[PDB]
């Protein structure tokens, strides 16, 4: 509730699509797949 | 929670003696989880010279987290402005709510060998009201001696366990009761442990 | 007098009792601390010492 | 699983450890004591058997012997723990000190004269309370600040020579410590 | 191409001991029972440490040239003091003079016995005044240590 | 095929010489060493 | 009144030898009538060296056989054999002792044919055909000739001679000495620093060939050294002066000062100090404070203090080296012969002697058997009236033996 | 050897001695402790 420090520092908007490249790949179909790296994820070490 | 918790405090001298015939007060303010809070009734009592502990018991409710209490000298020879007052603070036990206690915290006084002892338990507020078994460790010298085993019935709310004492048991002994749920994504087990004279 | 002379040694179980790896009398926060002030270390897979 | 096991182990001494299952509808398990070297040591291995009478619960009794390196930077390489179990497998560290056992140093008078015989006796104990017959030595220490040490090997009461006083005693609160000198602790203090 | 064709690098492999991988720190600085005590005259306290044990006894020495004589040992006390026996130091040798390079002092050996006494010159040309002819009897030489001759023209 | 494949081990010495790396300045809770002096600023320098 | 007390020296580590001491017993005049002297002796058992770490290998199977550095790749071998034959440790390889030691003898006869082949006929040492003479190369030759001297031969004839060729032609007059063979305080910092290189030739090369104008030669470089060093120059050049310094008289006043300086110098990482190291540059292939820090190790290798070695040998057994030191072997020796004197201290504090205290017209009172489990000794009374001597065996290690005098004077 | 977790026969025992335990079969690596009678 209380949520000091500030939290994400006002850093708003992530990268537009970074899931898409962090989604699977198959290279005999030509067509992605489903995401598998989180890239949502921050680990509290905000880069603006 | 929920449950009286005692106070035994002890006035010793100025060189590693215990004092007796002193009375002492003390003020406690029981804290609720969720907002504000209230201040409990002080309570007062002597020493015993034979024993050299005061002896003391406060109820509070089911929805306390911590206390504080503010133990104080009352007599009539010791002015205000020179007086004892030693303030502590007792925090209670957990991610799945569940807890666990056992009773009677030695003031039997402390036992022989050769009776038997009943002790008991309640598991309040479960993951589940279904509990596979129950499970407790007495222990001595760092060393367990014997394991206990008992299962769970709706018969009651709490079980009392029987558990025979030792000739190996006569300085001191400790015992833990720990019991296991089956949680829906994690497990989380809780214990407790209250020292045995 | 030796400030008392108090015995040989008058202690028997007092000084047994320092085999006990814990201290205090028992309870306190999570399994973890507790099983630590009891003087054990637990091996499950839910929780960690 | 979980398994209950005292914080601080004791060599040469007998420590039960215990395992608890959750329950299935009967497999066996192992655990063993290897060192600091995974790769490649083995204090002691025991055995343990699972099934409804026992309701998956059983403990067995462990020891730490004298099988540590010779020498070396420090000879703790406290415990290296594991369980062989046909569903888990699971290993930790756990400290442990050669603290093992109790001396009870018993003397006649706490009160001496020049040239007088000293008699004493220690009590040497394990802990299970038994006898634990080992060899112990035993150091005098003048109040000023080692004056003789003698060594007996142990019935379960050591009994020592009697010890006499120097010809120019130095008055005071003296000392008295036993060791056993090979491979232990718990040094005892007597005045 | 532009570039280097031939590369001159070092190897001789002097480390022999092989003990381990260390780790090692930033930057280190030069400084950061009984204490050390403080030596009757001539001191020279062998095995010298920072703190030593009580009831630990340490012998001391007489510097050259001097000797031993009575009891020299220092015993640490309980509290922070020393017992500090009775001990001294006689001059069995005396030195030679540091004085100046021009001798080539008769008779020039490391040691002399008292009794013994010594005459120094400026050769070759003009000398210095003062005492030519000295002898050692272990009593605290004083000769001058800036102007002891500088024998002039 | 991979470069270099890594596998498990059977160490004979685990992890040793683990210490704090921060002597005279701020130890973030990320891993980074800063200043003390670059504390209580109105920036964000340690990163979370 | 104690009055007497002596350290028991089996081998002669702390001066000359003392293993049999004679306490003369005196009467006061102040006895009072009716009493007797009473005396009490007992042992201490001061302490023992430490074993922390010693480690020297793969030199025989790297660098034994594989133009000018023929001496360079010889000199280390007799080094090696000699930390073999002090160590006393040949069970680590397979093969039998006998025939590695050999085939080091072989290579030992190899190395003293090479450095033969170095003596030109005016009896000098250089590197390069002869052209020009050089004192750092002849000191070094010299030093290893000194190594060779202690186990099978070296002609003393060719040694007096080349040691007489410095002393008259190197040798300045004030105590300095220079080479031929090719900031004002820098030529003074080169010249100590040949100085002490000298003086730890001449000194490793004096015991087989004693003389009075080495001797004097010895006496005028030490005067010219403690008197030069005054004045703080520079770590390397105060570590090399204290060892050359330290080869000859070691308590000297100027030397003690030195040797305080020099540990004033020191750097220690740690409280207590793990390893302990000395630094040339001040606030500064490139691992140039080895050399100080090896001639500082054989400085307090030479004062016998291990617990102020120890943390050397800690710093030298694993350090940022890697390595790392120059020439070399410059300071390769310098760290063998360091580890080569530290194993042998240590074997040195073995605590083997037998004391056997007696009288010197009547029987003997009682005796003591040292050893590592007992380094303690039961106190004995002495009653009849008798000059008291104690004495031991040979033995190995270290001890103090305590004697008080009780005796009742009036008052 | 397989992630871990994926004999001796009965010792004699000397004069006036007895062995504490008693079994067929001992795993390798298992150690057992002598004891001695009254007297």
């Amino acid at each position: 509730e209380d949520s000091e420090r500030r939290p994400s520092c006002d850093i708003d908007k992530p990268p537009p699509n970074i899931e898409l490249t962090g989604n699977g790949y198959n290279e005999l179909t030509g067509q992605f797949r489903n995401r598998v790296i989180n890239t949502k994820s921050f680990g509290g070490q905000c880069r603006k | 929670p929920g449950i009286p918790y005692p106070i035994k405090v002890q006035v010793k001298d100025s060189l590693d003696q215990l004092v007796g015939g002193v009375p002492v007060t003390l003020n406690a303010q029981t804290i609720d989880v969720n907002q504000e809070t209230s201040d409990l009734d002080p309570s007062k009592s002597v020493t015993r010279v034979d024993d050299g502990v005061a002896s003391f018991v406060l109820n509070l409710p089911s929805g306390v987290t911590v206390l504080e209490f503010n133990v104080k000298t009352d007599a009539p020879d010791l002015p205000e402005e020179n007086q004892a007052r030693e303030g502590y603070r007792a925090i209670a036990y957990s991610l799945s709510q569940s807890y666990l206690y056992i009773d009677w915290t030695d003031n039997h006084k402390a036992l022989l060998v050769g009776e038997h002892l009943n002790i008991i338990v309640t598991p309040k507020s479960p993951y589940i009201d279904k509990i596979t078994h129950y499970n407790y460790l007495i222990l001595s010298k760092g060393k367990i001696i014997h394991f206990g085993t008992r299962e769970k019935f709706s018969d009651a709310s709490y079980q009392s366990i029987n558990i025979p004492v030792t000739q190996n048991m006569v300085p001191s002994s400790r015992l833990l009761v720990y019991y296991i749920v089956t949680g829906e994504q994690t497990a989380e087990l809780v214990s407790d442990s209250v020292w045995l004279n | 007098v030796q400030r008392g002379a108090k015995k040989p040694l008058e202690r028997v179980f007092q000084f047994l009792e320092k085999s006990d790896l814990g201290c205090g009398a028992g309870g306190g926060l999570n399994n973890a601390n507790v099983f630590h002030l009891a003087g054990l270390t637990f091996l499950t897979n839910a929780n960690a010492d | 699983y979980v398994i209950s096991a005292p914080k601080i182990f004791r060599v040469g001494a007998s420590e039960n450890i215990v395992i608890q299952v959750y329950g299935y509808t009967a497999f066996d398990a192992t655990i063993s004591i290897k060192s600091y070297p995974d790769k490649k040591f083995s204090y002691s291995s025991g055995h343990v058997h699972l099934s409804s009478e026992n309701k998956f619960q059983n403990s067995a009794i462990l020891t730490i012997q004298p099988k540590q390196l010779p020498g070396g930077q420090n000879p703790v390489s406290y415990v290296y723990l594991e369980v062989v179990s046909k569903h888990f497998s699971k290993s930790k560290r756990m400290p442990i000190t050669y603290d093992n056992g109790f001396l009870f140093i018993h003397t006649d008078k706490p009160v001496y004269t020049p040239d007088q015989s000293v008699k004493v006796r220690v009590y040497s104990l394990n802990d299970d309370l038994k006898p634990a017959k080992r060899e112990t030595v035993l150091t005098f220490i003048d109040p000023e600040g080692e004056v003789d040490m003698v060594e007996e090997i142990d019935i379960g009461i050591i009994s020592f020579p009697d010890f006499k006083i120097p010809s120019n005693p130095r008055y005071g609160m003296w000392t008295i410590k036993a060791k056993y000198k090979e491979d232990f602790s718990t040094t005892g203090t007597a005045y | 191409c532009e570039g280097e064709k031939r590369q001159e690098e070092d190897c001789t492999f002097s480390i022999m001991e092989n003990n381990g991988q260390p780790c090692i720190n930033d930057d280190e600085e030069m400084k950061e029972g009984c204490p050390q005590p403080v030596p009757p005259e001539n001191g020279f306290i062998r095995n010298e440490k920072q703190l030593y044990l009580v009831g630990e006894d340490v012998e001391i020495s007489c510097l050259t040239g001097f000797e031993t004589v009575g009891y020299q040992y220092f015993r640490c006390l309980p509290d922070g003091t020393w017992r500090q026996g009775d001990v001294e130091c006689q001059r069995t040798e005396c030195i030679k003079p540091v004085v100046q390079e021009v001798l080539t002092i008769t008779p020039f050996q490391r040691l002399y016995r008292i009794g013994e006494s010594i005459e120094l010159t400026c050769p070759k040309g003009f000398v210095v005044a003062g005492p030519s002819r000295y002898t050692c009897q272990g009593n605290s030489w004083t000769p001058p240590i800036s102007n002891s001759l500088t024998c002039e023209k | 095929a991979p470069l270099v494949a890594f596998q498990p081990c059977i160490p004979s010495k685990l992890c040793k010489i683990e210490e704090a790396d921060c002597k005279n300045k701020f130890r973030c809770d990320s891993g980074r060493c800063i200043a003390r002096k670059l504390e209580c600023n109105g920036e964000n320098d340690c990163g979370d | 009144e104690s009055y007497s007390g002596v350290t028991l020296d089996p081998r002669g580590i702390y001066g000359t030898i003392s293993r049999r001491k004679e306490f003369p017993y005196r009467i006061p005049l102040d006895l009072v009538p009716k009493t007797e002297i009473k005396r009490i002796l007992s042992v201490k058992g001061l302490l023992v060296g430490e074993i922390l770490s010693a480690v020297l290998s793969q030199e025989g199977i790297n660098i034994l056989t594989h133009a000018e550095a023929e001496l360079m790749s010889v000199v280390p071998v007799f080094y090696v054999f000699h930390y073999l034959e002090t160590g006393n440790h040949w069970n680590i390889f397979h093969s039998d002792p006998l025939i590695e030691k050999q085939k080091l003898k072989k290579k030992l006869k190899e190395g003293m044919l090479s450095i033969m082949s170095y003596r030109n006929a005016d009896y000098s040492y250089s590197v390069w055909k002869g052209g020009s003479a050089s004192t750092w190369l002849t000191a070094f030759a010299l030093r290893v000739l000194g190594q060779v001297n202690k186990y099978v031969e070296q002609n003393q004839n060719s040694i007096c001679n080349s040691l007489l060729w410095l002393v008259e032609n190197y040798q300045l007059d004030n105590g300095s000495f220079k080479e031929n063979s090719q900031l004002p305080v820098e030529a003074r910092e080169n010249s100590l620093y040949l100085t002490a290189f000298t003086v730890i030739g001449i000194r490793k090369a004096f015991d087989i060939c004693p003389l009075v104008k080495i001797d004097t030669a010895l006496i005028k470089a030490d005067n010219f050294l403690l008197e030069n060093t005054l004045p703080a120059q520079s770590t390397f050049t105060l570590a090399i002066s204290a060892y050359a310094l330290s080869l000859g008289d070691k308590t000297h006043p100027q030397f003690r000062s030195i040797v305080s300086a020099l540990k004033r110098e020191a750097l220690v990482k740690g409280n207590p100090p793990i390893y302990r190291f000395w630094k040339d540059n001040l606030q500064h292939g490139t691992a140039r404070m080895v050399e100080t820090t090896a001639y500082a190790l054989l400085t307090s290798l030479n004062l016998k203090d291990i617990n102020y070695v120890n943390p050397v040998i800690k710093w030298l057994s694993e350090e940022q080296r890697y390595g790392g030191g120059f020439y070399s072997t410059q300071d390769t020796i310098n760290a063998i012969e360091g580890l080569t004197e530290y194993s042998l201290l240590v074997k040195q504090l073995r605590l083997s002697m037998d004391i056997d205290v007696s009288y010197k017209h009547k029987g003997a009172l009682h005796n003591y058997k040292m050893t590592d489990k007992n380094f303690l000794g039961r106190p004995v009374e002495v009653l009849l009236n008798d000059d008291l001597i104690v004495s031991t065996g040979f033995g190995s290690g270290l001890a103090t033996v305590h004697v008080t005098t009780v005796v009742h004077k009036t008052s | 050897l397989l992630e871990p977790h994926c004999f001796c026969p009965s010792p004699p025992a000397l004069k006036d001695g007895f062995v504490q335990d008693e079994g067929t079969m001992f795993p390798v690596g298992k150690n057992v402790v002598y004891t001695c009678n009254e007297g």
